RNA sequence: AAUCCUGGAUGGAACGA
RNA sequence: CUUAAUUGCGAUAACGAACGAGACCUUAACCUACUAAAUAGUGGUGCUAGCAUUUGCUGGUUAUCCACUUCUUAGAGGGACUAUCGGUUUCAAGCCGAUGGAAGUUUGAGGCAAUAACAGGUCUGUGAUGCCCUUAGACGUUCUGGGCCGCACGCGCGCUACACUGACGGAGCCAGCGAGUCUAACCUUGGCCGAGAGGUCUUGGUAAUCUUGUGAAACUCCGUCGUGCUGGGGAUAGAGCAUUGUAAUUAUUGCUCUUCAGCGAGGAAUUCCUAGUAAGCGCAAGUCAUCAGCUUGCGUUGAUUACGUCCCUGCCCUUUGUACACA
């Protein structure tokens, strides 16, 4: 009949191409992961730590392969959250740019995402076929 | 994931750097019980080094409990970043070090001492006891 | 100041008013102010068509 | 800051020994009887679900609900 | 040249009261009324509608 | 725990200090043609049932 | 509402509208003048373009 | 019963309730009803729903509310006191796991567990003070049907609440143990015992 | 309150007067027929207008 | 062509477009299944058109569904609205007048704004308040 | 063809310019 | 008697009028009927990607067209008038309930808004202004630097909060009202560097077309905490890195690490509020080189409780008493 990523639920199609691509343990972790907070607006690093930028890089490559092109400041608008300002009210910041550019870069270095024409990252066809086999196994598990 | 079957080696207040750190918590919130180390710091420490985060602190055999307390009083000799630390660039010799003891206090009184010394409006408010970060004092 | 409004509301409702009005407001005869207000005829205060009709 | 954080010998044979009696089993409940705390719940309960002691009919987190097996 | 609309629009009405406050002050004797601004191509005409074209 | 239903079959006016309660008048099933005048707290609509702790009662107008 | 500050705080929303239209003519440049110098009117802004691609 | 297979897959194992009579895919408003007489006017059972979020307009006229189901009305008297209000879907969660809880524990219907609560926690009789003119004294009125279940909603999701406040129990437990300990005339409960207070109170004034 | 006020009521009152032999009993032909006779600048004011008219014709033909 | 209708649903700002058509059964949303839609609680509400009328009812057409506007419970009951709606103007211009009637009759004896928009509008804000009706806290002295 | 009927209340303290 | 309404029925030494109210205007809600629309969308057809391949499913695509306007924009119009029915009312004005309807509290919210006054505020908005004062070591104008923020205290708006319907970390993604560069340097996409703030090379937009589907937050899916002033309240205070600006020192702001206070639901008193309102949640604009905990608006989630009374505070009318009239 045939599958896609938006024939499975996000959160297990997130945490299988995560499990995936740490087991494939070749898309690249940068160095000075578990050593950063992902937002300005945050308080605490990843919990996970042992990980995280597979979910991260999993969840970027599902909103790639939704949207047409995203940027990295789309990323940072995407992965933003409120700021406890202390004392003064809250507000919406943007995340930490670094991990998401590095996210994007280590992507196009395993060939899921492609650099896009009118600017941004575009879903590559090898993604796209990648994203599909790992959306199969997904809904394959529960047989 | 499954229960273990720890046995009474446990032990509950063991102490580094003069402070008694609890026990039958969380390594990380039990090494912020300690003076200049916080959530952030303690995290980035028991990452560093190869441990157990999901395992409270009367675990720890000594040499990792030890392991731990070189990471933290010589951080920048395993790779930690330099602007993560506290007393960053050190007026009194230009070096990047991390502050955690009762230093903390005895370096805080003598950052202000010499605020004094110098006769600094920082210094003077710090004297008399007021608010010096820049706030109205009408309440 | 009576002759001058008078004169002036005279000359209005003659060139086909349906009404006018004139306020003079000030120290009129004394010190402390005093609104004189003159008048013929008709007057609206509200709605839109004080904006369409009435000039002021 | 009042109790079992760790069970270290025998609060393992009390719980296998102990929970199938119960109708309803959660976090609350097994804290209720001051045995094993919150964390050591979810473990716990993680724990008798895969061994198919206790039979689940919760959803999601922050709320569990579990029962007897038959 | 090259600007907004808005600003565009917001500029004729300033220059519409800009032009009603300078005649009001000059024009006084001569029934100054009000003004129209008609702009076209090659051309910007003003109307003052006044009382007597004698003066004006 | 002897209680007594009761229907209302008209609601008389509106009565009390701050105008929180109602004067009705009340039949009620088990020996019904006994008809009662009562006060209530709540909204009423006619037709509606009552439960009465005792029934040896009769409301004057509240002042 | 108020020059100065004394009162009950009250507020005033003054608006203006804005209107827009545009066509698009296929013409020959004789009557694209003509109709340029046809059709003008008080209060209406008016803008010509030509090849738009 | 047979099922219909489709295009698009729909879940067959949980179709069959669905196409089914009509429940909130576990409990049904068939042979649940209210127990007592003198509040079968409010309660909305018949109509049956599926779930109690149910975007409507009842506190309009001024019995739309009687006619709106008791199960929103509960997750309606949940969502309050700030830092819940809005988190419909909170308290939508929280009755899910509450009804679970009380069919765990008393399997039963944990609907009519939740009307035979509210109906032995309605007071049906209440204290007003007559005006006078500066002292005067309460009297004992009786208490309308509406408000006796306003009064149980209110006192039942005040009981849980401040019993889950600052407490390891979960509100939904909280919520579970009273409304079972009100389907029963416990005396243990918070309902029951302002009920209690309220009804002698009145024989006091009377 | 929904109370007709003295211009709709006074309206309704002429065009009976004078145009019996016409309007129907019907809100919708007695509106249009309101267009088609009285200069009303408003619909609104020429929709309460037919619906007076229509309640007065009612009232007539009873009595 | 086809055969085929476009219908909406409306609540407060969410717009939910569905195109009908003939088809083999499919039911899908902002391009994927109905079976998945949010927050895993008012799915059963989304699900509301498809019971009431009984399944058999969709074999025969492939049903489309995009939304924009308005938030996450906003575009359910836009969804099911839209559902509903395009259902019924397929049975209209395609099936008898009567099975429409049928249909209309079902969904509207539950009417939970399944065919009729809620009427519920933004009242604005006015100042002096945080909000519409609310006002600032006053002082006295 | 049966058939008896009702109108009705009060309720503390509150100085000054 | 009625009405939100000196709004009406009507009574009648008054008659016929005017103002106000209402009418009106704007906005919000309905229109598979009209006019159309690559600066808004849809369908299909080409070309193309992935999965299935048996048709299919989910996408991408500017000079691939062709067709259409349900969705979006508007312009002209329609529509509701308490329509119909039943009760109630001298049986009049009206009121109540149900039905249908998009809509049935003057449909919702506002604008405009009478006569008479306050010795209300404002000469610190005015090149609006009388009188008085000052008018060239000038309270004129301008430059440097400080102050308007200063603290034993009291009061008023408000902001975070005092926790497991909770925090955190990941996976949350759905909005609407807006604004934006010319003789300029605004809103900024994309790529690159940096933990972060932010820096740099280009691009689009004078704007329904670009920022910007403003992919905002609260919220949902998974886990980690687990009742402890605790990991959540985040004040102080130390050190460092940037940005804005001539200039930031009594810190302009932002970021990182550390320090981690009071506060366990607030007597006595008191405010606001009845439906898409209260409350929670953020976003835009205003001021603005920079700085929001403020305001003006916008939307997102969305309860409880009356549908009344004149008991407190007051308002309108009438009668009545008055030794009051700056009352």
């Amino acid at each position: 009949p045939g599958v896609s990523v938006r024939d499975v639920a996000a959160q297990d199609f997130i945490n299988a191409y995560a499990s995936f691509l740490q087991r494939q343990g070749k898309l690249e972790v940068p160095g000075y992961v578990d050593i950063v907070k992902t937002s300005s607006g945050n308080e605490m690093p990843p919990q996970d730590a042992e990980g995280w930028f597979y979910k991260r890089a999993a969840s970027v490559a599902r909103h790639i392969y939704m949207r047409k092109q995203v940027g990295v400041g789309k990323l940072n608008k995407l992965y933003g959250g409120a700021k406890s300002r202390g004392v003064r009210p809250y507000k919406h910041i943007d995340a930490s740019g670094s991990i998401n550019r590095k996210v994007l870069q280590a992507l196009e270095k395993i060939g899921i995402v492609e650099i896009s024409p009118k600017g941004g990252r575009r879903i590559s066809e090898n993604g796209q076929r990648d994203l599909d086999r790992i959306a199969a196994q997904t809904l394959e598990e529960d047989e | 994931s499954l229960v273990v079957q720890e046995q009474g080696s446990f032990q509950h207040i063991l102490r580094l750097l003069n402070t008694n750190v609890d026990g039958n918590i969380k390594i990380v919130y039990a090494l912020t019980t300690i003076k200049g180390v916080g959530r952030r710091y303690s995290n980035l420490v028991c990452k560093k080094a190869d441990v157990d985060l999901h395992k409270r602190a009367g675990e720890l055999t000594q040499e990792e409990l030890e392991r731990i307390v070189q990471i933290m009083q010589n951080p920048t000799h395993y790779k930690i970043p330099a602007w993560f630390l506290n007393r960053q660039n050190d007026i009194t010799d230009g070096k990047d070090y991390h502050t955690l003891a009762n230093n903390v206090e005895s370096k805080l009184r003598d950052d202000l001492e010499r605020l004094k010394k110098i006769r600094a409006h920082r210094g003077i408010r710090h004297f008399w006891g007021l608010r010096v970060r820049g706030q109205h004092t009408k309440t | 100041i009576r002759r001058a409004a008078y004169g002036v509301v005279r000359y209005v409702m003659e060139s086909g008013a349906k009404g006018c009005e004139v306020v003079v407001s000030g120290k009129l005869r004394a010190a402390r102010a005093k609104a004189m207000k003159f008048a013929d005829g008709f007057l609206i205060h509200s709605g839109q068509p004080v904006n369409d009709f009435i000039d002021t | 800051a009042q109790h079992a954080v760790i069970l270290d010998q025998e609060k393992y044979d009390r719980i296998l020994k102990e929970v199938p009696t119960y109708r309803y089993v959660s976090v609350s409940v097994l804290v209720d009887r001051l045995k094993i705390g919150g964390s050591l719940a979810r473990i716990a309960l993680r724990h008798l679900e895969k061994e198919g002691i206790i039979k689940p009919i919760s959803k999601h987190s922050k709320q569990a609900i579990y029962t007897r097996a038959t | 040249a090259l600007i907004s609309k808005k600003r565009k629009l917001v500029a004729d009405g300033v220059f519409y009261a800009e032009l009603n406050e300078f005649f009001t002050r000059e024009l006084a004797e001569e029934g100054y009324s009000g003004v129209e601004v008609r702009v076209t191509p090659t051309k910007t005409e003003v109307i003052i509608r006044a009382t007597r074209t004698q003066d004006v | 725990t002897p209680v007594t239903l009761a229907k209302v079959i008209k609601v008389l006016g509106r009565t009390g200090s701050r105008g929180g309660v109602t004067q009705v008048r009340v039949e009620f099933l088990e020996d019904t043609s006994r008809t009662i005048v009562r006060n209530v707290k709540g909204p009423v609509r006619e037709n509606d049932i009552l439960v009465l702790m005792e029934s040896e009662r009769e409301a004057r107008r509240l002042r | 509402k108020t020059p100065n500050g004394e009162g009950s705080k009250t507020w005033e929303t003054y608006e203006m509208r804005i209107h827009k239209r545009y066509i698009d003519l296929e013409a020959p440049v004789q009557i694209v003048k003509r109709i340029t110098q046809i059709t003008i009117e008080p209060g209406v802004d008016v803008e010509v373009v030509v090849a738009s691609n | 019963f047979t099922p219909v297979v489709l295009a698009t897959p729909i879940p067959e194992e949980v179709q069959q309730a669905q196409t089914e009579i009509k429940l909130f895919n576990k409990w049904s408003f068939e042979e649940v009803e209210v127990k007592d007489a003198s509040l079968v006017d409010y309660v909305q059972v018949r109509q049956p729903i599926f779930v109690a979020h149910t975007a409507g307009r009842y506190a309009n006229k001024r019995f739309r509310k009687a006619q709106c189901p008791i199960i929103e009305r509960l997750t309606n008297s949940l969502m309050m006191n700030g830092r819940n209000n809005g988190k419909k879907l909170k308290a939508v969660r929280i009755i899910k796991h509450t009804l679970d809880i009380i069919n765990v524990l008393t399997d039963q219907n944990p609907i009519q567990v939740v009307v035979d609560a509210i109906t032995n926690t309605g007071p049906r009789e209440d204290t007003t003070r007559v005006g006078g003119g500066g002292a005067a004294r309460r009297q004992a009125v009786d208490v309308s049907p509406l408000r006796r279940v306003n009064q149980a909603i209110a006192l039942l999701t005040i009981g849980a609440r401040e019993a889950a406040f600052r407490n390891i129990k979960t509100i939904a437990e909280t919520l579970a143990e009273e409304l079972i300990n009100a389907a029963k005339g416990s005396s243990t409960s918070y309902a029951i015992k302002k009920k209690d207070e309220l009804e002698r109170v009145a024989k006091s004034n009377r | 309150g929904r109370v007709r006020t003295k211009t709709v009521k006074r309206a309704s009152k002429a065009l009976i007067e004078r145009y019996y032999p016409k309007l129907t009993l019907d809100f919708q032909t007695n509106k249009r027929l309101c267009d088609e006779i009285a200069t009303i600048q408003s619909k609104r004011l020429r929709n309460k207008i037919a619906g007076y008219t229509t309640h007065l014709m009612k009232r007539i033909q009873k009595g | 062509a086809v055969p085929s209708v476009q219908t909406f649903g409306k609540k407060k700002s969410a717009t939910a477009v569905a195109h009908v058509k003939a088809g083999k059964g499919l039911i899908k949303v902002n391009g994927s299944p109905i079976t998945l839609v949010e927050p895993e609680i008012l799915r059963f509400k989304v699900y509301e058109p498809l019971l009431l009328v009984g399944l058999d009812k969709f074999s025969n057409i492939d049903i489309r569904v995009r939304v924009t506007g308005g938030g996450h419970v906003s575009q359910v009951y836009a969804i099911r609205q839209a559902i509903a709606k395009g259902l019924v103007a397929y049975h209209q211009k395609y099936v008898d007048e009567q099975s429409k009637n049928e249909l209309k009759k079902a969904f509207t004896s539950y009417d939970r704004t399944l065919l009729i928009a809620d009427s519920r509008r933004p009242e604005p804000k006015k100042f002096g308040g945080k909000g519409a009706r609310s006002r600032f806290q006053k002082s006295y002295r």
